[PDB]
RNA sequence: CGAUAACGAACGAGACCUUAACCUACUAAAUAGUGGUGCUAGCAUUUGCUGGUUAUCCACUUCUUAGAGGGACUAUCGGUU
RNA sequence: AUUGCUCUUCAACGAGGAAUUCCUAGUAAGCGCAAGUCAUCAGCUUGCGUUGAUUACGUCCCUGCCCUUUGUACACACCG
């Protein structure tokens, strides 16, 4: 098992800023760009041109900071820089409801398990979650400088309709959200830098949150208490665990570090050739995303452009 | 404003200019255009050991 | 012509002094923090201090920039200094000396593994 | 080449030329080599354009006009001398019936004559003032390509313009035959007249 | 008359890319689009320059009337 | 009869008593490496091919 | 910017304000405008084309208008100092 | 002869010497309209649209203005 550059998509013009995919459709790909856009592409294997897009959502004024889908793929949820939320549909565009209430951009989005409550963190310090129809059930508070990013943890143990979340800002304070009676439950202290990004495994117990300082930092909410910290030795913007291997890729400025974390060794240090931009700086990837069966690694850099990586 | 003191001699005109303060306006712009004022960060010391508070 | 002024030219500078971990070289977020960590009254002015801004930082990225002056820059500047020389060079392991050098270090009751050559005129 | 029909009939010779290439008004950008490797980069064909009215917007940076179409070119230098100001529709009437005229009157392709027309009216060293005291004095020094293009309309246009004034010929007709003279090169074209006459006088000054 | 003659064409223009967004794929869009704009910007972008104020001392914006020093 | 083409590789500055002529330094197209100065009437910028109509001379400035 | 017995500012320049250009993003509208559905006219005749109509009414905001906002900061890359 | 209309009469002028003005893109130039003055009267002005170029992206040669060095017996300051 080793990584190999397959392919690029090309359909943007600003920077892809998100990528997410869903498990009943392996040929879907849904990217959020910096242009105020979404593309979703049919995944075509081919040695060239490998995907190709297919349906454009336009609808956004400021720039769509990230997209998550629904389980079965018909529906997407975009989060805009222009204090809005937009609900898609994939077939036929025609957006069925905007989530307003936010006074400021909103950076992440993320739909529920059973697809029932969507939470959303902002720029104005605030986490609000939301019905399918539209209205803000909650503000959550506590949360001194701006949130980052927001995630659902997963439910994989049988009957546990508990959903809990998890988020990330500039105060370098994570926390834990029990949504249904609206409390705060954990406070992991010890980032020392504006936390850029987390992410929850699939074994809905470990979180590793990683930020500015170049910790990709490492803990257990399943005992709450740290494991470990690794170090990434640059800036990192977006983490994702392989939903079948013990797996994890971070987006560091220089490439993408790839992270095995049962003997702890970086596999690969992928990075791609680029042909040009060599003075000021290398394009870096902002978003990386896996697929349902960890077959292919996504990634959205600065020279928008999505650069795609396979195992063997 | 402006005024004619109307003398034995002739007309003495009289103006006078008031600049308030922007800073007691209450009522529109509390500063001038390029003032920029940025506030000072409230320094903290780093942890330098990750713990997690409970509930 | 696009030459910054100094109300553009010196705020930057200010807020960099103590704004430098949190702030990036992308103009967009730049554009977001100063928004809400300093009063700018208006929008245009705002967009030149942080586009300003964003290019000091690509500077600092190389080397360092006259008329900074953060505890932090120059200390992190201090921290990769050793270079940890591998013999240091005034050590000869295998000195060499004028007539003149000689009888001074005879002056000095010193003795010392001296090789004396000519120096001549 | 296939024939489409649609609700709305479109004649069928401007259907044509949809796929086929996207040439003028008549005549084809193909085979229109311009001879001299100077003036290349300077004339700017094999971008070809269906009329000679572009409102295009090339007097911003300093050699943009460099990226507009020659037979633009010379459909601008037509609207002058005064009372003529604006009247681009009456320009590009004019230049459609010159190459109407040239492809009648020789065979061969009308806007390559245009095109090794301005390439011999484009005079090749110059001369310039310098004072010298009281007597002004003259010096040669070499020309511009991009100059060279632009002299080279002015000078066709201004024989046009002389010519087909207070006489019978209408411009259009006029506006041909020293694009022809000047093509062939004849020294009785105004153009080759004014272009050999600089020459002479830089020849004078080395 | 002429200035309603551009405005035609770049509505057709983007009415038919806005066509193609809407209901057919963006692999048409783009074929599309990139073969406008190639030939000629201004089928899809409104061409932005706009009159120039005119100003006291002059018939235009730019032209000042005579001077006379005698 | 003799012209030489030549491409422009560096442009000097502006000379002349109004300013409207530019000191070049061309490079012949056949015969390369043959440098000269010249002087140039009209806009200029470089990869521009003059044709000189001699080729035996050289300028520097216009004083 | 740099040199530098000068450092750090003030007025003027700049910022500011008005106006023109962008917004299928928000709030809305027979004193703005489409599209339909009624009622009709003409031409065809297939399943259409172009109009007229103020009490046909239902929805709409693209275009028109002005409130609030967003947006450009020479952004990105290359070259040269 | 206020101005408007009809008919008739149907002059100079065939691109203008020495001189000289304004102008760098929706700009110059062409072309009209509204407003101001207004009982009536625009060949004027202030604005607005319509049609839309050529040339340059420089320099101190001319003409002005600014600065430096310098001399001064000037300082209502060379009209001293
Ligand atoms: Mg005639
Ligand atoms: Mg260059
Ligand atoms: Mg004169
Ligand atoms: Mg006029
Ligand atoms: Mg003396
Ligand atoms: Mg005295």
């Amino acid at each position: 098992e080793v990584l190999v550059l397959r392919g690029t998509l090309e359909g943007h013009n600003g920077w892809v800023t998100s990528l997410a995919t869903s498990a009943g459709q392996p040929n879907l790909l849904l990217s959020a760009s910096r242009d105020k856009t979404l593309i979703s592409w049919k995944l075509t294997g081919d040695d060239q041109k490998f995907g190709v897009p297919v349906r454009s959502f336009k609808g956004h004024s400021h720039i769509v900071q990230d997209c998550t889908l629904t389980a079965d793929g018909a529906y997407a949820l975009s989060a805009s820089w222009d204090k809005t939320l937009r609900l898609w549909d994939v077939a036929t565009g025609e957006t069925y409801q905007r989530f307003v209430g936010h006074k400021s951009d909103v950076m992440s989005v993320d739909i529920d398990k059973k697809a029932s409550m969507i939470i959303s963190g902002s720029r104005d310090k605030t986490i609000k979650v939301w019905t399918i129809k539209g209205q803000c059930l909650a503000t959550l508070l506590g949360h001194n400088d701006w949130v980052s990013q927001v995630r659902v943890v997963p439910n994989e143990k049988a009957d546990d309709d508990s959903v809990t979340i998890i988020s990330a800002g500039n105060d370098k304070m994570v926390k834990a959200w029990n949504l249904n009676q609206f409390q705060i439950e954990a406070d992991f202290i010890g980032h020392n830098s504006n936390i850029n990004t987390l992410t929850a495994s699939p074994d809905g117990t470990l979180i590793a949150s990683a930020g500015k300082d170049g910790e990709i930092m490492l803990w257990n909410l399943a005992a709450k208490k740290a494991m470990y910290t690794l170090s990434a030795q640059d800036e990192v913007f977006s983490l994702a665990f392989s939903p079948n291997r013990y797996w994890l890729a971070a987006a560091t400025a220089t490439g993408i570090k790839v992270f095995s974390l049962d003997p702890q060794y970086l596999v690969d240090d992928l990075r791609p050739e680029f042909a040009g931009y060599s003075k000021a700086a290398e394009p870096h990837a902002v978003s990386l995303a896996w697929s349902a069966d960890g077959q292919t690694l996504f990634a959205g850099y600065t020279d928008n452009v999505i650069r795609v990586w396979q195992v063997m | 404003a402006t005024r004619h003191v109307l003398m034995r001699q002739g007309v003495l005109g009289i103006k006078v200019k008031i600049m308030r303060d922007p800073a007691k306006s209450r009522t529109g712009p509390k500063a001038l255009p390029d003032a920029v004022t940025i506030i000072e960060p409230k320094e903290e010391e780093p942890i330098l050991a990750p713990s997690v508070k409970d509930y | 012509g696009r030459v910054r002024t100094k109300t553009v030219k010196r705020a930057s500078k200010a807020l960099i002094e103590r704004y430098y971990p949190k702030l990036t070289l992308d103009f967009q977020t730049n554009k977001r923090l100063c928004d809400e960590i300093a009063t700018i009254q208006s929008k245009r002015l705002r967009n030149k201090i942080a586009g300003y801004t964003t290019h000091l930082m690509k500077r600092i990225q190389k080397g360092p920039v006259r008329g900074i002056s953060f505890k932090l820059q120059e200390e992190e500047r201090e921290r990769k200094d050793q270079y940890v020389p591998e013999v240091s060079a005034l050590d000869l392991s295998r000195l060499n000396v004028d007539n003149q050098t000689s009888d001074l270090v005879k002056s000095l009751g010193l003795k010392l593994p001296l090789s004396v050559i000519n120096v001549s005129a | 080449f296939t024939p489409v029909v649609l609700a709305t009939p479109i004649p069928e010779e401007v259907q044509q030329a949809q796929t086929e290439i996207k040439l003028f008004n008549k005549w084809s950008f193909e085979e229109v080599e311009v001879k001299d490797a100077s003036l290349v980069d300077y004339v700017q064909v094999r971008q070809p354009i269906f009329v000679a009215h572009t409102a295009g917007r090339y007097a911003n940076k300093r050699f943009r006009k460099a990226q507009c179409p020659i037979i633009e070119r010379l459909t601008n230098s037509l609207m002058m001398n005064g009372r003529n100001n604006g009247k681009k529709l009456k320009a590009v009437r004019i230049i459609k019936h010159t190459l109407d005229i040239i492809n009648v009157l020789t065979d061969q392709n009308p806007i390559q004559v245009v095109v090794d027309a301005i390439t011999n009216t484009g005079p090749r060293e110059d001369t310039t003032r310098v004072g010298g005291g009281g007597a002004a004095r003259r010096q040669a020094v070499d020309v511009s390509p991009l100059r060279r293009v632009n002299q080279a309309i002015a000078l066709l246009t201004i024989g046009a313009r002389e010519a087909a004034f207070r006489n019978i010929k209408t411009i259009a007709e006029t506006l041909a035959e020293e694009l022809i003279n000047a093509a062939k090169g004849s020294s009785t074209s105004y153009a080759i007249k004014k272009k050999d006459e600089l020459e002479r006088v830089a020849k004078s000054n080395r | 008359h002429v200035s309603q003659v551009y405005a035609i064409r770049q509505a057709i223009a983007k009415g038919l890319v806005a066509y193609h967004q809407k209901y057919v794929d963006e692999q048409s869009k783009n074929e599309l689009k990139k073969a406008f704009t190639s030939y000629d910007r201004t089928l899809l972008i409104a061409d932005s320059r706009r009159p120039e104020p005119k100003k006291f001392g002059g018939k235009g914006a730019r032209s000042r009337f005579q001077k006379s020093y005698r | 009869t003799p012209v030489t083409l030549a491409k422009v590789i560096k442009v000097l500055g502006r000379t002349g008593s109004r300013g409207g002529v530019t000191q070049v330094r061309v490079e012949f197209l056949e015969d390369t490496s043959r440098t000269i100065v010249r002087n140039v009437k009209g806009p200029v910028r470089e990869n521009d091919i003059l044709v000189l109509m001699e080729s035996e001379r050289e300028a520097r400035r216009l004083r």
